[PDB]
Parts: C-alpha cells; structure tokens; sequence
C-alpha cells in the first residue's frame, strides 16, 4: 500500500540518551547495513517530511525516450552507379551507451516498448534540383523472415511483418511492442554460452560466443525511401528512440564504470581509469 | 470505460483530479499510469536469516 | 539466548553432511528468497523432473586455495564449480535442464593475531571480461568453466596479443570486478565479509535466479563466486604469510528435465 | 462508465 | 452507445479496460474486435463416423 | 490423427499452462495490411507527344 | 472387453518410456508381489536413502542377442545386467546399499511360419555352477557378473583342467538349468514361455526378493533372468534361421542407502 | 450507454 509519490517518514523528536543500547555500534561483516536515522547517535526535533521519493521509482527513472540507433537511407538519381540505400538495423539497446548503462543497473527487466522515429533529410549534391516529399517503409523482420536484398524486391510487400509508412514532415512515427522476450524477462546479462562444445565433436563445431543467447535475438528494423529514384540525391537519417513503459526489474548491479567496448562486458586497455587523483586529508 | 485519478497538486493558483481513456486492446499500447508502489529495502540492506535488531549488539 | 545460543555459532545440516562453526557474523538469505522446488504455476518443461534431494544436496568441498600477500582474488561459476561432484554432477550431465539453489559456505580462521578481510560477493550472471582487444566476447567454454578449481583475479588488464593462436580466456581486473564495473559497490550483491579479527567464515543461501525457471545447466552458470582481499593479508610481522581458504558447497532444491544420454564436454 | 482512484 | 471491453494484460508496471465507439452506419466500417472463438478441431483430426477412444484399439 | 498428449507416453507433471493460440486465430493470422499492386500515373508536359 | 481390449494388446510406461505390444500372453507379477520401497517396519539402515524415481525406474534395453538352431540358452542377473545404464547405475556405485524391483520384457517376433518356444525364467539367487572339479565355489567376481552381455548355457559341462591358471567361469548346463537341478521343474519358478505361433513377448515384474530388506547390489544379484529354447527354433525348410532377442528391463521402486565415494570394481 | 465486455 505504500506508494511511490507518499511522504517518507518524519523525523522525530529525540532526547539526550545513557543506555546499553548500542545503535551506532555494528558489523558489517554479516552483510547487513545498519538500519539508522540520525535520532539514533544525535538529538533532534521533531520534522513533519513532505520529500517523495516519486521521481527514482523504476517507472520514472525510464520514462523518457533514449537514442538507440540512426538509420541512413537514400533516394539517388536513376542513373548511378551504387545502388539505393536502404538500411538494416538488428535492433538491440547496445549501440549507444546512455539507455544500456540505466537498464544495466539491473540483470534482468520486463517491459513494453515505445519506439519513436525522428526523421530528417538533406541534399548532398550543390545542384539547384528539387524532390518531392518522402514517403519512408520502416519494416520490421522477425528472425526467420526474409531480409531485403534490394531497395524494392518482394519482401517490402509486407503481409505479415509489420510497417510503418511515414509521410516527411509530418509528427514522428510511434509504435508499441508488447513484452516480447521468449524468456519470462529479458536477460541484461547472459553468464553463459549458447552451445555446449562435445568432446566427440570437432571444436569449430562446438564454439559460440561467450555471453549471447539468440544470435538474432529480437530480428531487424529495414528502412526504405518508398519514391523512385530521382535526379537530385537526397540523403535521410530515421534516429530510432526507445522509451521502456510498464516496467519491472530484478537483482541490482553496479554501473558500468569503464567505457564500452562491444555488446558484452569487455574493456580495452587504456580506458581503465574512471577515478580521478585527491588527497586522503584534502576536503 | 473512464479512470479518473487524482494529481499530487504542487504548486496552487479540494483534489484535483485527471481523466483516462484507453483506445486500444492491446495493455501494450496502454500509457504509463505511474502509480507505482515502494516497498522496503530490506532484501538488499538486511539479508541476514536472523532478524536485525539495531539498538543491539549486531554480534552476540 | 540465556541457554548460550549465538550468532556466532551455527550448525548446517544438509543430507550426510554437517558443517560446524564457532565464529560466524550470522549468514545471508540472498534477496531474502530461500531456495525452493519449481511450483506448478511457474513449471514449464512437461516431463517428470528428477529430484535427487540427499543424494546431490549435501556439502561438496572443492580444492583449498591460499591466500598470501600477493593474492588478487578468486572466482567460481555456478553450477560450473560442482560439475563434478558426485551424484550431483551426473543428474547435471545426463540431463538437458536443470535448476538448484545453495548454500555457500566460504572458511578460513587464522588467529588473534592475524589481520585482513575477504570480501565473499554472490553474483547473479556474472559475466567476465575477455583477455582481448581484437576481438570481444570471444573467452572460450573451456576456459570460462575452470570446474572446482575456479579462476582467479588480477590487478593488471594485460591484452592477449597472440592473434594466431588467441588465448581465449577471461582477464577479470580485480579493482573493475572482473566485468568494468566498481568494485566498492559489489555490496548491492548478497554478500559477507571473512574480517579475520572478527570471523572465520561467510555463509551465503542463494536461491535459483534467472530470467527462466530451468534452463541449461551446462550452457549457463546462474551464479558467480567471487572472494576477493578487501584488507591483505597480514600477520605478525611475518613478510610471507599464508592462511588456507576453503570452499564447501551444497545444492539445494534441485530438480532436471529432459532425461537422456550423458553429455560428454570438450573441457581442455 | 468510470473508475476512480 | 459506447462499448467497455477488458485488455488481457500481459506486462504489468484490477481489470484494465478499454473503450470503443463505432462511429459509423456500415459494420464493414468497424475496426475488428479480436474478440474471437476458438473450435474443437475434430471436423479435422478426428473426421469418422464412429467416435474414437484413444486409448482403445482404433480397429477392432 | 491420434489425439495424444504427453501424459499419455511419458510420465508427467502438473503444469499451469498460461500460453494461449490468441495470435493464430483467423482473424489475427490476417490482420495486417499486405501489398496488392502498384498503380503508375504522371502527369506531363502540355507539349508532350505521349 | 466390447470396446476392442486385449490380454495380448499391451502397453507399459515407465518414466520417459513406453513398450507397446500386440501379442503378449498376459503378464506375470512373481508371488503376486507388485515392487514397494521398504516399509518404515521393515526399515534397517537409518539415514535418509535416495529414491532416483523417474531417473531410474525406466526401460533400458541391453544389448540383442540371437536365436539359431544352435542356441543353448541365456542368462542375465539382476542388478549386475542394468550395471552400467544410466542414472540407475550411477546411483548403485554410489551407495553401499540398494533395493530394486524389476519389470522385465523379453522381445522375440518372427511369423506365422516360423516355430519355436522360449522358456523364460526369473529365478531368485540365481547360484551358477562352476567349471572345475578340482575346487568349488571358485567363480570369479568378473566371470560371475557379465553386465548386460549376459551368458550362455552348453549342453555339455566340460572342466577346466588348466590346474596354473584356471578359467573361474560357470559351465551352466542347460537340462540341470546351470545349477543341478532339473530344467523341467524350472517352472515353480515365475516364467513366461514366448511361443512364436502364440506370443511375441514375455513381461515379467519382479519385487525384491532377498533375506534382507536392503542389501549390497555389487556383491549380491537378487535375481537371475534365464532363457532357454524349450523347443529349438525352425522356419520353413531353411537349415540355418535366425531371429533375434532383446531385453528390454526397467527398475522399479529402487530406494539406495549409504552415500560415499563411487565404487570402482575390477570387472576384467 | 455503455455495453461492458
Ligand atoms: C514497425 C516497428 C516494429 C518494431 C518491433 C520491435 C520488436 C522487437 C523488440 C525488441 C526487444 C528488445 C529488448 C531489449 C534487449 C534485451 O533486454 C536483452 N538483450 C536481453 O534479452
Ligand atoms: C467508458 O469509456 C464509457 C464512457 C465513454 C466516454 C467517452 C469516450 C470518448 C471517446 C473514446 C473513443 C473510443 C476510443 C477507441
Ligand atoms: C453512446 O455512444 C452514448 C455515449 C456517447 C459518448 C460520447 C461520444 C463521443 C463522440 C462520438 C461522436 C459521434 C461519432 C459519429
């Protein structure tokens, strides 16, 4: 019944003391940390607290939208020798840093997705041509369904998958996903292997990556410009921005101190240093 | 089908209260209610299998 | 308690085996979950489980490590570190999933005389960090799971250059928790401290944790061991001390799915 | 109709 | 006219609901209520004449 | 087809099945727009000979 | 019964396994005792035993032997047959004592052409004659316990004159039913025949029978299984048939006391 | 009014 926007405790009044009651007096060998509030080793008055602790519950603490990913797309002229870029993104929360150290506090968590795409464009060539507005398919493939080998092949047709068709300049794009994880939370960290290597198997046989799971864990967002091909180039970015809703998290971790190098825990040499030189008796 | 709650009013110009409708079937697309509950640290900060009693000696 | 009962002074009791002490700092309930059997609402393979209850929940002891002014830690991986140990290791291998809690309990005495402090982290998936900056995630099965002997933890990072012939093992920094993270806050994880003035033992209860309620036990270690010297070793005015660090640990609550041949691993 | 909390 | 149906919800942060109002004269207008019914599949798997016992001989 | 179930071959135990076939119904299996065509028009110059 | 049921349509669950049959000759429960764990008024050892349950108490099938005019007869003990299968094995070597029950199924079809008779017996301690007249008793631990290979029966006992190094095996004599004792008379003990014209199995299930509630499985065989051809196999006009002949034995209700170390025997 | 499901 207590909430997270309730008032915490009130200090209460308390006097000079002379006892075998040893509060300040502990262990902290037996893991435990001592319980105190300052009317244990000093004297104070009485304070009527209105402080809430609303704004560090697990909800609140993500409730915002991260960046996760920018997506690059082009629409070129017809006559070019590379092909129209289109973008492939195997969605994940660790390649930037900032939403993966706050989820990182925790091991494992369930939530909804909110995922929001801003979308920009510019010309590259110094033309003096005009385009048209943008129309632009975000798809999302699911492990096992066919990834896009080009701009406009069969896989953009869409009948199950499901795509968002953005119109430029209009409000960014925004989708809900469901706690989709195929375990009973999604893991933050995996302290473990995907195969088991066998002695009667040969060891490229048995190997995998240390710390992955799924190797596609939760499939690909493929984005497109749906219009044809036109004669001045035109370059877009889709920012990808990943907001956690209805939120649950289990086992407390220190943060990453160190920067990151890769989807696991790894460090490179050089940037082991966090902490900064002070003196033991300098305020 | 409304939810009506109130808000912790702040800063003033009875209680204030705000109105919810959800349009969609799927709890996913639902926003954040944000009427979260707290609970006690105790399975961080005390672990211990024998309750602790702070006025006493932590080791006995 | 006026008939003498003490924090201090405890007896375990799990299948054939007891474990006595007379200097505890009482033990830990991590997450204040004790272990327990899979429930109903929560099981998910179909298949009756085995479940060995006395036969593999009793305490194993693994080889005695010593600690000397020069260690930097040690670690263990569970159910890694019992693979081998008796009948609990074959419903292990025999089966495709499986799940256990424990109770770890980590021994050293000394004398008054002594002086230092082991800090004894349980750590839910504790993954280490790789010995390479060529390649990331790369440390091999074979040396991620050492079995009982465990792995231990170093004060230096030292980058595997070798790219022909790539060591494929972890580095774990002592002072980043082997995984780039503080150590001075590995204490939001179920913990004791052995302070040898104090006490000569830490006992840890940990429950099954994980994201599933069974899962493989030989792709995945639920739980990390890790003991690292929070205050050195010292005594007297000796320039070379050594006092022996002994682990003993016993499943608990174990249950496996999905009976079938041994699983026979590449180790080495 | 309404909820109210 | 409005129509309160509840959300099976799967992660959580009572019954939470939902709120629907058609808005025009075609029911071909109308969003789908995924309010569906699920069948025994016996017309199927099990297509015989004489109903069969499992754990009976299928031919006697 | 035989009507079988595990406990019917194997030992079981009790499970409290929580999965449901909410995504496989007709209606579900088909509730997505999928792409049927792409229509082609212009329009030219008024000095066009097409 | 009126909705199809059989004596000769049978089918068996075990654990993760099942035995299906379409031509079985009803089943034989010896003494018309069904396998029990030991009574708490019949208890002996006192620690906590271990009860494997589905682990265990499970069809394992041994290796197929085969049936030729020439064939003189087989014979398996019970534990020392299931010795080496999985779970059940490992929980015998790693306890001094053990109990068990058997459901025993003996697999043989051939056709509607073919003719023959098997006698299969489950004799409880199943003592062997040896195959020296210049000492008793002189069986060897290995050449008494075959594991899963089982042994044979000869028509003809012939000694072991090799007085430097003996041979130490049995010479079971078929009609003295490897023991001096008549092979038609072997039918007081609980049997089945397998028929071919009648039946394609035999299902025997088996308590634990000893002179003591629970008892050492390595040293001591509680039952004996023995095959012979009570009339030879013949098909057609051909001079050399074949067909052949496989276990398939299931533990049941086996409770183990007395946990320690793995036995390790000398079986060669 | 309002139908409730
Ligand atoms: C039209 C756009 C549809 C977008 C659909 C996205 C569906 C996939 C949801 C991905 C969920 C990612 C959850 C985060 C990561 C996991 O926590 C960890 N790597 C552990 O499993
Ligand atoms: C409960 O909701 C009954 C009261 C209805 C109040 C008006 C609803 C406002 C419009 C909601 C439209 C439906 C959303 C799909
Ligand atoms: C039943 O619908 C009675 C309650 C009306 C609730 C408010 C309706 C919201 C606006 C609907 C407009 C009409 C749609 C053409």
């Amino acid at each position: 019944a207590a909430t997270s926007r309730d008032a915490l405790p009130n200090t209460e009044a308390s006097g000079p003391t002379h006892s075998k009651e040893i509060p300040a007096l502990t262990a902290v060998e037996t893991g435990a940390t001592n319980p105190l509030v300052p009317s244990d080793t000093v004297q104070t008055r009485h304070v009527v607290q209105h402080r809430s602790r609303s704004e560090s519950s697990i909800e609140s603490f993500f409730a915002r939208g991260a960046c996760v990913t920018i997506m690059t797309v082009d629409n070129p002229a017809s006559t070019t020798n590379k092909d129209k870029l289109f973008a492939v993104w195997k969605i994940t929360y660790k390649d930037t840093v900032q939403l993966r150290r706050k989820l990182e506090f925790f091991t494992y968590s369930r939530f909804d997705m909110e995922l929001t795409f801003v979308v920009t464009a510019n010309f590259t060539e110094t033309n003096n041509g005009h385009a048209l507005n943008q129309v632009y398919q975000i798809m999302y493939i699911p492990p096992g369904a066919p990834v896009p080998e080009k701009w406009d092949d069969y896989t953009w047709q869409t009948s199950s998958n499901p795509s968002i068709f953005y119109t430029y300049g209009t409000a960014p794009a925004r989708i809900s996903v469901p706690y989709v994880g195929i375990s009973n939370a999604y893991s933050h960290f995996y302290d473990g292997f995907s195969k088991v290597p066998l002695k009667d198997q040969s060891a490229a046989l048995g190997d995998s990556l240390y710390g992955a799971a799924s190797l596609n864990d939760f499939g690909i967002l493929a984005v497109r410009v749906v219009n044809d091909h036109n004669p001045t180039k035109v370059t877009s970015k889709i920012r990808v921005y990943l907001k956690p809703k209805h939120i649950r998290v289990w086992c407390p971790r220190p943060p990453r101190a160190v920067a990151y190098y890769g989807p696991g825990v790894d460090y490179k040499d050089g940037t082991l240093t966090p902490l900064s030189t002070k003196d033991l008796t300098t305020y | 089908g409304a939810q009506v709650s109130s808000q912790k009013v702040g800063a003033h110009e009875s209680t204030i209260n705000y109105t919810t409708i959800n349009y969609y079937r799927d709890s996913a697309s639902n926003a954040a209610s944000k009427q979260d509950f707290s609970q006690d640290p105790s399975k961080f900060t005390e672990p211990i299998k024998d309750v602790l009693i702070k006025t006493a000696p932590m080791l006995n | 308690e006026a008939c003498g009962y003490s924090d201090r002074v405890l007896q375990l009791t799990l299948g054939n085996s007891t474990i006595t002490t007379q200097e505890a700092a009482n033990s830990v309930v991590a997450y204040g979950r004790w272990p327990e059997y899979l429930r109903d609402s929560e099981a998910n393979p179909v298949d009756q489980p085995t479940e060995p209850d006395v036969a593999a929940c009793r305490f194993y002891t693994l080889d005695t490590v010593s600690w000397t002014k020069e260690s930097r830690g040690w670690w263990w991986k569970l159910p890694d570190a019992l693979r081998d140990m008796g009948l609990f290791g074959q419903n292990m291998y025999y089966h495709y999933l499986g799940r256990s809690g424990y109770t770890v309990h980590v021994q050293c005495n000394a004398s008054k005389f002594h002086q230092g402090a082991l800090g004894v982290f349980a750590v839910p998936e504790m993954c280490l960090a790789g010995d390479s900056n060529t390649t990331t995630m790369h440390t091999s099965y074979q040396n991620a799971n050492p079995g009982e002997k465990g792995g231990t933890f170093t004060g230096t990072f030292t980058p595997d250059n070798n790219q022909t012939s790539p060591a494929r093992r972890f580095c774990p920094v002592d002072y980043l928790l082997g995984n780039g993270t503080l150590l001075g806050n590995a204490f939001v994880f179920p913990h004791q401290i052995i302070n040898l003035r104090t006490n000569n033992c830490a006992t840890l209860v940990l429950p099954y944790v994980n994201s599933l309620s069974i899962d493989s036990m030989v792709k995945h270690n639920n739980w990390g061991i890790a003991i690292l010297p929070l205050a050195p070793l010292n005594f007297a005015s000796e320039s070379s001390p050594e006092i022996p660090i002994t682990l003993t640990i016993a499943p608990m609550c174990c249950e496996f799915n999905g009976l079938r041949n041994i699983t026979l691993p590449r180790l080495q | 109709g309404s909820s109210s909390t």
